[PDB]
């Protein structure tokens, strides 16, 4: 049997915790129950053998960078998380969530994920961002940042609709496989 | 199934009716000898079927018949040594709990039995509901479902172009007899958390109250989807219908 | 005799009365544990006493108590393997028949119990 520790790192302004618990909920779209707990963990196979999968919820708060550098050591993988239609999430990740995680452990498989891909092409939210002079992070932007850091895989899935979410986590589990 | 056949037989000393005198082999074949053959094979199955509870539960009266009629003392002893093996397997070996799904094939397009009825499915030990619905798409044409996870699809109650709906339902607990008072070790429970299961349910989070941001709790209601399966899980068939479905409600206090 | 003592005991879960709490060894000594000790020794006797009928006749409810209370599944299994051994001994091994004698000690010279009464004697196998 195997147990994987994964410190999920990303801003709380995007509320990736909803996505994480929804997957732990394995819910029907929009029918999950968010909770009061942190660091939601579970046990699901992808192939051959199920894994004690541990998704450490380090919220977007930067202050917790006092004991998140304890979470970084001895952690099997890491989930670095941003939103494709929240440009502030993009730059915050590349400035705090990408570098702090990268440098606390420059030797660990790292997976950049673009949240709100459903809204990356959302005409209303995109026209708001343009009115808010915010650039909708397209696939090439994340592709370039990934090849910049060489993340073991860069992804973009859905939270409210769970799309690619299961696949994203499947490659997350097979990452150590 | 083999038991069900043996269930017909009696430990009688004689070859009684040639109807049960099978066609694979044929000679005198006294009834107790046939039950003996059958019980050998059944226990072999259960051993390779990991269901040593059943193995022992039969091996008991097997040795009983041995001594009581035949004095198969060699068979007595070896049978009991196998019973010991089973008990050791029980305490030692651990078993996984299959995910459970009450499955609604909706669509007049399904056959008469396959339409509009919630079939509770005993999947594999660690099934993902998505891959389950995937093989349903392998199972049937018209690979499309209801997002109506909780309510039925009335249109596709009588519509063609079969739809579907599924989710991982709750394996309702088994009832370990005379163990509730008893500080039994875990092995019984682990063996009982997903087997011998006929009642089932799936979660229905609901928002009945004031949906303020911080509190999800004065609104949170679970319309538990109670199920009854016509037959034991595990049983003669992996899946089964729901014998009776029941919705529920859960108050903000509850 | 050891049985006769165990015959007093009950398979109860507790150390009940210190009267039966023997003086050879002494700690908590719950009743079922004591019957367990006693039945172990009794079965050992019968095995070396060749009386495997008794051995099995007790070992049955011994394993019964095992499962029904303690789940001594290791003890279940080994006990039953011994039961198998006993059955094999029964079918295989043969036993001789002691000559029997109803014995009249006559004489007021004998003690009160030893006088003028026919004592049936279980001799040796071939007396």
């Amino acid at each position: 049997m195997q147990a994987i520790k994964c410190v999920v790192v990303g801003d709380g302004a995007v509320a990736k915790t909803c996505l994480l618990i929804s997957y732990t909920t394995n819910a029907f779209p929009g029918e999950y129950i968010p909770t009061v707990f942190d660091n939601y963990s579970a046990n699901v196979m992808v192939d051959g053998k199920p894994v004690n999968l541990g998704l450490w919820d380090t919220a977007g708060q930067e202050d917790y960078d006092r004991l998140r550098p304890l979470s970084y050591p001895q952690t099997d993988v890491f989930l670095i998380c941003f939103s494709l239609v929240s440009p502030a999430s993009f730059e915050n990740v590349r400035a705090k969530w990408y570098p702090e995680v990268r440098h606390h452990c420059p030797n660990t498989p790292i997976i950049l994920v673009g949240t709100k891909l459903d809204l990356r092409d959302d005409k209303d939210t995109i026209e708001k961002l343009k009115e808010k002079k915010l650039t909708p992070i397209t696939y090439p932007q994340g592709l370039a940042m990934a090849k910049e850091i060489g993340a073991v895989k860069y992804l973009e899935c859905s939270a409210l609709t769970q799309r690619g979410l299961k696949t994203v986590f499947d490659e997350a589990i097979r990452a150590v496989l | 199934t083999l038991l069900l056949h043996a269930e017909l037989l009696q430990w009688s000393d004689k070859p009684c009716v040639p109807h049960l005198l099978q066609r694979d082999s044929y000679y005198v074949y006294t009834q107790q000898e046939l039950k003996e053959k059958l019980y050998q094979e059944i226990i072999s199955y259960f051993d390779k079927g990991k269901m040593w509870e059943k193995a022992i539960k039969l091996s008991k009266e097997l040795a009983e018949t041995y001594e009581s009629k035949v004095f198969d003392y060699e068979g007595l002893g070896n049978l009991l040594k196998k019973r010991a093996s089973f008990y050791e397997n029980i305490i030692k070996a651990m078993r996984p709990q299959p995910e459970y799904f009450a499955v609604g094939y909706y669509g007049q397009g399904f056959p008469s039995f396959l339409r509009n009825k919630i079939f509770i499915y005993r999947g594999k030990e660690y099934e993902r509901r998505e891959d389950f619905s995937l093989r349903l798409l392998t199972q049937f044409p018209n690979a499309e479902k209801m997002t109506s996870t909780t309510p039925p699809g009335e249109d596709i109650k009588s519509s063609p172009k079969q739809y579907m709906q599924c989710f991982t339902v709750k394996p309702v607990m088994s009832l370990p007899p005379s163990y509730k008072d008893k500080p039994v070790p875990e092995q019984i429970l682990n063996y009982y958390r997903a087997n011998e299961v006929q009642q089932f349910r799936y979660s229905r989070p609901f928002r009945k109250g004031e949906k303020d941001p911080d509190n999800e709790f004065a609104t949170m209601w679970i319309e538990r989807t109670t199920y009854t399966t016509a037959y034991t899980f595990p049983g003669i068939l992996k899946w089964f219908e729901v014998k009776q479905i029941s919705t529920e409600e859960i108050s903000p206090l509850e």
